[PDB]
């Protein structure tokens, strides 16, 4: 029944260190195998290290130098700290469990985008898609780093929701849409309003689209 | 340090039996598990102890190891088991399989569909004008993307996405064109051609 | 009835060196979790010696905490170094482990260890081919017994038991005459210095004390490491209280407490009669093994 919920920042600088925590729901640290585990873009995943509530570690030995794993009883929840972090460590990290120190992972986190660059992070303009079944839409324009979540109608409105996949501009900048199909008869009755949310930014916008 | 190895890229038509390989050197003595990752979400277990499968998981799912090589099979493989397999020593000194990719050939060919909006208001009157075309659920996964100013193609400021795959084993592309408020409204219409598999599809706008 | 047989004495690891898969549970043994090389010692009339002193050291206990050295080598695969002393002893192992340790006849840690995903026959002399659904990630205790830190010399102690031509590995004397023959559950104590000593009767009292390993202390429970806590007049991290006698040498803050300490009943210094006199040993302990009797 438990969930894993990665949080920490989506940008770090060069040579400084990343800092992650996963916090444990619906259940506890208790005896389990804690475990950082990274996916970089496009490629494979690869182990970091593993915790269980003692405060004892294991590290992958290709980071054994340059990570930490710590884990807090109290609130539930475990870190990583990984130190003098180069472009290799742009990856997606993963907080699994495992039974025993034999590491079989059955369950995992949703994963949290880490991106190295120098870059500043930089918050999306929101413009509506109005309508001409009906298209309507949010163009979410010029935001770094990914990610950026869109629901609609504070999320009662899921059917009919497709949030395309960002464009990377030539400025350094993404950019994305998100579309969602309706009825045509309710275009003049229903309110559709889009949440725009940039955590890398702390910005949130939301942008009610009408004819 | 231990390095196991995957090919990438296995094929297979449906209904019938796929086999993932993973190599490395006394493999056979640790134990080894398989997981699936499906585009856009966290690996999932499919066998575990060379051979176990947790609760939930369809029993087309086996698994074996012997030797220097573990292997996971699916018998009468569908559509849905199109995604990423990644094997592991589930052993003392722990490792990941560079990964194989899955795909199961013979489904249909469908075109793309494809939304164009033109600029908001908003952005009009912040000095900045975007066209989106958006391209969805065609199979295969390649288009090109060629956009037009009335009769001409258009210069500059195209950006296209590269095709990404959707939940229900579709393709998905986006593209933009940005122009100054005076370019979109100095021509009659503004058009999005989109070409699949030699035939075309195209939506216009105009201001 | 003890409430806190899982709360050990000393650092508590209960692993055999190179089985390092539940650490979690058995590094240290705790109150909360399952070891698959301790809770076995805890089951009813299983082990009673240990049963007895069970806030005492196991052997793996005493391994780790320098009280006693691994044999050399540690392990034996099943031919020749083990199954000597191994194949005059009679046991019986339960499915699924990999691994069973003993203490040798040099006073030594010893084990056998199966190959990858094979497992330990009854007996604990064969391995075969995984049966059944997973090995277990610890090591089987083939022995009931005890184990304390001691500086006392036994390097004078030798094996004496009347009418008995051989225990063990051990020929004690020259016996020409027909012998009987029998497996014999047989106690023995393991000195400094001392090679195994197999005895005709086991002789033990205890002589209590105030030292940290006749404390438990605890916050559900958790296990809470004593040596946190301050001396009357002292320095110490962490705030406790306890029963009178733990009050009578740290300080006590009844609301400011983290932690209660009560005495560890069964603690104290073990001692054993040898020949008369009373001795400090390493580890006692009870052995079936073939025992030959002159007739």
């Amino acid at each position: 029944q438990v969930q894993l919920q990665e949080s920490g920042p989506g940008l770090v600088k060069p040579s400084e260190t990343l800092s992650l925590t996963c916090t444990v729901s619906g259940g506890s640290i208790s005896t389990y195998y804690w475990s950082w585990i990274r996916q970089p873009p496009g490629k494979g995943l690869e182990w970091i290290g593993y915790i269980y509530y003692s405060g004892s570690t294991n590290y992958n030995p290709s980071l054994k130098t340059r990570v930490t794993i710590s884990v807090d009883t109290s609130k539930n929840q475990f870190s990583l700290k990984l130190s003098s972090v180069t472009a290799a460590d742009t990856a997606v990290y993963y907080c699994a469990r495992s039974d025993y120190g034999d590491l079989i992972f059955d369950y995992w986190g949703q994963g949290t985008l880490v991106t190295v660059s120098s870059a500043s992070t930089k918050g999306p303009s929101v413009f509506p898609l109005a309508p001409s079944t009906a298209a309507l839409g949010c163009l979410v324009k010029d935001y770094f780093p990914e990610p950026v979540t869109v629901s609609w109608n504070s999320g009662a409105l899921t059917s009919g929701v497709h949030t395309f996949p960002a464009v990377l501009q030539s400025s350094g900048l993404y950019s994305l849409s998100s579309v969602v199909t309706v009825p045509s008869s309710s275009l003049g009755t229903q309110t559709y309003i889009c949440n725009v949310n940039h955590k890398p930014s702390n910005t949130k916008v939301d942008k009610r689209v009408e004819p | 340090l231990p390095v196991l190895t995957q090919p990438p890229s296995v094929s297979v038509s449906p209904g019938q039996t796929a086999s993932i390989t993973c190599s490395g050197d006394k493999l056979g003595d640790k134990y080894v598990c398989w997981y699936q990752q499906k585009p856009g979400q966290s690996p999932v277990l499919v066998i575990y102890q060379d051979s176990k499968r947790p609760s939930g998981i369809p029993e087309r799912f086996s698994g074996s190891n012997s030797g220097n090589t573990a292997t996971l099979t699916i018998s009468g493989t569908q559509a849905m088991d199109e995604a990423d397999y990644y094997c592991q020593a589930c052993d003392s000194s722990t490792v990941f399989g560079g990964g194989t990719k899955l795909t199961v050939l013979g489904q249909p060919k469908a075109a793309p569909s494809v939304t164009l909006f033109p600029p908001s208001s908003e952005e009009l009157q912040a000095n900045k004008a975007t066209l989106v075309c958006l391209i969805s659920d065609f199979y295969p996964g390649a288009v090109t993307v060629a956009w037009k100013a009335d009769s001409s193609p258009v210069k500059a400021g195209v950006e296209t996405t590269t095709p990404s795959k959707q939940s229900n084993n579709k393709y998905a592309a986006s593209s933009y064109l940005s122009l100054t408020p005076e370019q979109w409204k100095s021509h009659r219409s503004y058009s999005c051609q989109v070409t699949h598999e030699g035939s075309t599809v195209e939506k216009t706008v105009a201001p | 009835e003890d409430p806190h047989l899982r709360n050990r004495p000393g650092k508590g690891h209960n692993y055999i060196d190179g089985m390092t898969q539940e650490d979690a549970t058995c590094k240290p043994v705790t109150y909360a979790g399952a070891c698959s090389s301790f809770d076995v010692l805890l089951e009813k009339g299983k082990f009673p010696l240990f049963q007895s002193y069970a806030h005492h050291r196991t052997l793996l206990e005493a391994v780790h905490d320098t009280i006693i050295a691994k044999a050399d080598p540690p392990s034996c695969d099943l031919g020749n170094p083990c199954m000597k002393e191994k194949l005059v002893m009679k046991t019986h192992c339960p499915n699924d482990y990999q691994s069973a340790h003993y203490l040798n006849n040099d006073g030594k840690m010893a084990s056998v260890k199966c190959p990858p995903k094979y497992e330990l026959t009854e007996d604990c002399n064969f391995c075969r081919q995984m049966t059944g659904a997973s090995l277990k990630k610890g090591s089987y205790p083939l022995q009931d017994l005890f184990c304390q830190s001691s500086e006392d010399d036994g390097s004078k102690l030798k094996t004496k038991m009347k009418g008995v031509c051989e225990v063990g590995v051990q020929a004690l004397k020259k016996c020409d005459g027909q012998l009987s023959t029998a497996h014999e559950v047989v106690p023995f104590a393991v000195f400094k210095n001392s090679k195994k000593v197999y005895l005709d009767k086991l002789d033990l009292k205890t002589e209590e004390n105030l030292l940290p390993d006749s404390f438990v202390c605890f916050e559900e429970l958790k296990s809470f490491d004593i040596s946190q806590c301050p001396k009357i007049g002292g320095h110490g991290s962490k705030k406790c209280t306890g029963d009178a006698a733990f009050c009578s040498a740290y300080e006590c803050t009844a609301q400011y407490a983290n932690a209660y300490c009560s005495h560890a009943n069964g603690s104290g210094i073990v001692q054993i009669q040898v020949s008369g006199v009373w001795k400090k040993p390493l580890c006692v302990g009870y052995e079936r093994v073939v025992v030959k009797r002159e007739l």
